[PDB]
DNA sequence: TCGGATGTATATATCTGACACGTGCCTGGAGACTAGGGAGTAATCCCCTTGGCGGTTAAAACGCGGGGGACAGCGCGTACGTGCGTTTAAGCGGTGCTAGAGCTGTCTACGACCAATTGAGCGGCCTCGGCACCGGGATTCTCGA
DNA sequence: TCGAGAATCCCGGTGCCGAGGCCGCTCAATTGGTCGTAGACAGCTCTAGCACCGCTTAAACGCACGTACGCGCTGTCCCCCGCGTTTTAACCGCCAAGGGGATTACTCCCTAGTCTCCAGGCACGTGTCAGATATATACATCGA
């Protein structure tokens, strides 16, 4: 149950950096959600490529590719 | 004795955030969850700091894109406060479902 | 007596390394002779612009050093180069700072 | 494990262009990930060009082709030209 | 006189144009828009029939999305008619601006 | 111009295809200089494809490599 | 001298080992080629071959038509959960849009 | 000219064998059947340009396939081909 | 509009830990020469794309109700900011240590590659049945009453 | 409820043209040998990821109170839909031509390939200063 690990200040640390005033009660479950799809998503793609690479710990490059592979290039890993 | 009006604490705070770069979540509850996550795909497996760095980094950008996107969605319908009905509609537009 | 391409052409990244590149990335059988002369010219264009709007956005802040900071508002401010980077993350760089008129008060 | 990068060289740029500045490490790493995305991009685009015309050889006509294709509009006239600038320097000399 | 309510003939036309495969838009002022528009690019220019049918293919595919996302833009700020401010919401959050 | 030729009538049958009941009496050339944009975008795309083939006709590869450039695979053409 | 055999059917396949084999080689992606990637990659798109036009039929039965047309294609693709995400960003040509309209446009 | 015209109508009779094809849905299954292809091939390519690999096998196959269908389509994906895979080299 | 009480940069000392500089060496980038194959040049010639003319008319432009929706104003009560004690757990520092990544040494089974060679796939020619279309009829929404 | 009116599905009859099949008939996929070598496999090393353990303290949280505003209700009014009337240029068919996009033949010159050597750039060690941090001060602002 780490899921709720990511608390309610967090979400709205997050918005604030975005740019938002007033938070409503349910954005903390459903960004929640969809945080929990994101790193689904991405994991699994993470963890194909640790598969094909014969290793058994997620190195940075993999899920670089991953991110890539998702249309989210990211920068300052390799 | 005094109080500060709603609205303003939200800026003094939405302004140090911008201004500022961090992670904004707390790095251990994030990692766990990683690794929750990642328990479903393949059993005992590990992973490195910097690969749960790269992940925590990647869904903050994530998220504030995603928050950017609410909030201007929720401020198209003459309104303040960000609903999920805005966040279904950001990601919807966006395509994800 | 040996002269390095790179010098060759009046530029400063690797021209040799940009053609082992090539040859290595399988993205043809064969590569021109001018093809990593043209590819190292555009890549230092780029990155020459890159760093002149990170190194004065830096000074803006009164910092001498350059950190991914003043490259994500290097990268962001700059209309084309946004364009560029659009679907681009830059690690601990931050966001513009930018609200919205209706939430002033 | 011999590493390369791109350091020496994008630090002799920030030399050319602002000689009392400094890169951090993570700006660099950034920088690095950066000139081999552009790097690679460019490379796929001129590969592609090569393939779509029944073509086997990357010349300068398609690196100024893709850089053209990928880069907005006077960022590909800046590069297409300083581009050409040294192909013709590199080839006079 | 028989007159039909306002709006019955917008779902009417609308199962019509979402059950049929025509392209809606007249093929001639289409290519002479293509043209003009390529001229501004190079000058004596040869456009194919078959490039000419991809691109108004591609530009209706294009128009009936967006035309999809500013209508549920539309409904979320609880509205019916489609305006403007629909139109770059839908086209911003899709990162086109 | 020619980017008249885009008819309100063509711009309603659009917005029925997508969906829509009501249309607003700016809609029309909002919608029109955004398929100027799009077409501007995808024909310098497809024209510069022809001029590395030294063609002065732009035939379909050329727009489907456009299209597909801009993440708009398009199938039936080639 | 024996039997010429071609390789699809002894994988028992319908897709081309061989033109696969040649594409795959022939299109810079790798120095060397396995013998088993132009099987697999021919079975996997023998495989999504199969389920398009499975449901494409299956849609064009619908429809009353016997012959399949780019709307049928369109139609299997977009009714499935999975396909659909897998051609989210292609478009078929003359295929048209499902039809949907939002509930609250509805009368009454 | 080549195209897979031939092979799709075959898999269609295999599937339907009384429903017919027009040739605008054969170029679109061949446009679809050709990006398939050159997106699995460049998955594979890049799989093994990622682990220093100079040969593409049934495992970067696999794997591109794993990664570019989404859920029971690529576990469908991969069985057949393990099925075509271990019919062919007995 | 201001007494006044905050979190807003500003002004200056102290570590301090990343940063840029000697440095050396080995390994990939230059010079040197072949050759032979991809590519430019030349001619050609036939498809097809541009251009334009006449007829039909489906479609677009325009005008006129008028009604239903966009929008402004008010009331409310309801959920969402703000201090605050706390308690909950998160970074922060130190070590154990061990699975596991990374680099080495055989060498073997696997992938080019080239000489027949042949059957499968491609181009061209019927050819007829699916499907588009039209016209009359049964059937199903609709909107004023 | 409801019935005239208006679409709408449907079914029968007619046409017509693409889907499909067949028949040559090239050419590239198959066989079968060598020939080299990529990585398969086993092994050694060392390293960094996991686990613990305790500390100090940031911050998460559960809880109160005030009130901003999200939402519903009322009303206005205006602009966009539906339909009838009047252009109009889109479409279809046709013909003409020229031009340029593919082809075939011929060099030809440019890069892959191989041998040699060297210098540069990357891993290593290190002295150094850019900047975070601690302490006190100007200062744009919620209530009468």
């Amino acid at each position: 149950d780490n899921i709720q690990g990511i608390t309610k200040p967090a979400i709205r640390r997050l918005a604030r950096r975005g740019g938002v005033k007033r938070i409503s009660g349910l954005i903390y479950e459903e960004t929640r959600g969809v945080l929990k799809v994101f790193l689904e998503n991405v994991i699994r793609d993470a963890v194909t490529y640790t598969e094909h690479a014969k290793r058994k710990t997620v190195t940075a490059m993999d899920v670089v590719y991953a991110l890539k592979r998702q249309g989210r290039t990211l920068y300052g890993f390799g | 004795p005094h109080r500060y009006r709603p609205g303003t604490v939200a800026l003094r705070e939405i302004r140090r955030y911008q201004k500022s770069t961090e992670l904004l979540i707390r790095k251990l509850p994030f990692q766990r969850l990683v690794r929750e996550i990642a328990q479903d795909f393949k059993t005992d497996l590990r992973f490195q700091s910097s690969a749960v760095m790269a992940l925590q980094e990647a869904s903050e950008a994530y998220l504030v894109g995603l928050f950017e996107d609410t909030n201007l969605a929720a401020i198209h319908a003459k309104r303040v406060t960000i609903m999920p009905k805005d966040i279904q509609l950001a990601r919807r537009i966006r395509g994800e479902r | 007596k040996a002269k390095t391409r790179s010098s060759r052409a009046g530029l400063q990244f690797p021209v040799g390394r940009v053609h082992r590149l090539l040859r290595k990335g399988n993205y043809a059988e064969r590569v021109g002779a001018g093809a990593p002369v043209y590819l190292a010219a555009v890549l230092e264009y780029l990155t020459a612009e890159i760093l002149e709007l990170a190194g004065n956005a830096a000074r803006d802040n009164k910092k001498t050093r350059i950190i991914p900071r003043h490259l994500q508002l290097a990268i962001r401010n700059d209309e084309e180069l946004n364009k560029l980077l659009g679907k681009v993350t830059i690690a601990q760089g931050g966001v513009l700072p930018n609200i919205q008129a209706v939430l002033l008060p | 494990s011999r590493k390369e990068s791109y350091s020496v060289y994008v630090y002799k740029v920030l030399k050319q262009v602002h000689p009392d500045t400094g890169i951090s490490s993570k700006a660099m790493g950034i920088m690095n990930s950066f000139v081999n995305d552009i790097f690679e991009r460019i490379a796929g685009e001129a590969s592609r060009l090569a393939h779509y015309n029944k073509r086997s050889t990357i010349t300068s006509r398609e690196i100024q082709t893709a850089v053209r294709l990928l880069l907005p509009g006077e960022l590909a006239k800046h590069a297409v030209s300083e581009g050409t600038k040294a192909v013709t320097k590199y080839t006079s000399s």
